[PDB]
DNA sequence: CCGTTGTT
DNA sequence: CAACGGGCGGAACTATGCC
RNA sequence: GGCAUAGUUC
């Protein structure tokens, strides 16, 4: 995302970036929020 | 009471229409070239084989990428502490409630 | 399972400018052997193997026919 | 099953 | 009145498959 | 090393 805004974006790559950052930071404090991807890393085991 | 005939061609429907899809996307990637076409390249025995051979060694009844909601708790090891558990063990039901 | 439901999984299945077209027609089944010759109960016991046997099956190629035997 | 919050 | 979310026993002992 | 599943004792 920091190259994107240095380089500059088609004004929705950010937006989609800032979602995609989003989920990551909020699946990292809680995966079990209801209706969400559900991050899995590997075998499909969801995280912890 | 599904026996071992329902459970394994249960089982193996879905490894037979995974490996059609596969040979079927090998040949249309391959064709769209217009050279040729062969057979047994197209064909992947791992299929059958390991899915076979992982939904009777786990016991989850599925496949392995979502065994989330694969029933678990068929195909376990054998008891073989007496033979009278043997037994009791080759002769026995399930109900799945919870 | 083994003399009908596989026959018949096999079966009913759907059939998958220059034109390719495949039918299965139907399988086989030899006694359990090992890849490196039979392979018995108690040497898969004792060597970790899995007792196992190879499904075969008769596949025709035609292009708008040529047979392919114990695939 | 039953405590919150929304909608009406 | 309807939809949503959290809550659901205590210990202990083996085994097997997989990352 | 860890995750999961199964069985068993009280």
């Amino acid at each position: 995302l920091r190259r994107n805004e240095q380089n500059g974006a088609a004004a929705h790559v950010i937006a989609e970036d800032v979602k995609l950052l989003q989920f990551h930071v909020a699946t990292m404090v809680d995966n079990e929020l209801p209706g969400l991807p559900r991050a899995m890393q590997k075998s499909g085991r969801p995280l912890k | 009471l599904d026996l071992a005939g329902p459970l394994l061609a249960f089982l193996f429907r879905g490894m037979f229409k995974n490996l059609l899809k596969e040979v079927r996307i090998y040949a249309q990637k391959f064709i769209d070239r217009g050279k040729d076409f062969n057979l047994e390249l197209a064909i992947k025995t791992r299929i059958i084989s390991d899915g076979l051979k992982y939904s009777l060694a786990t016991g989850n009844w599925g496949d392995q990428k979502k065994a989330h909601q694969a029933r678990a708790g068929v195909s376990q090891v054998l008891n073989r502490l007496t033979f009278a558990s043997t037994l009791s063990h080759l002769r026995r039901l399930n109900s799945p409630i919870g | 399972f083994i003399q009908m439901s596989v026959q018949r999984i096999v079966e009913d299945a759907p059939p998958i400018p220059p034109r390719y077209l495949l039918k299965f027609e139907q399988i086989y089944l030899s006694k359990p052997t090992h890849w490196e010759s039979p392979m018995m109960p108690n040497e898969a016991r004792l060597r970790n193997l899995t007792y196992s046997a190879p499904l075969y099956v008769d596949i025709t190629k035609t292009v708008i026919q040529t047979q392919h035997q114990k695939t």
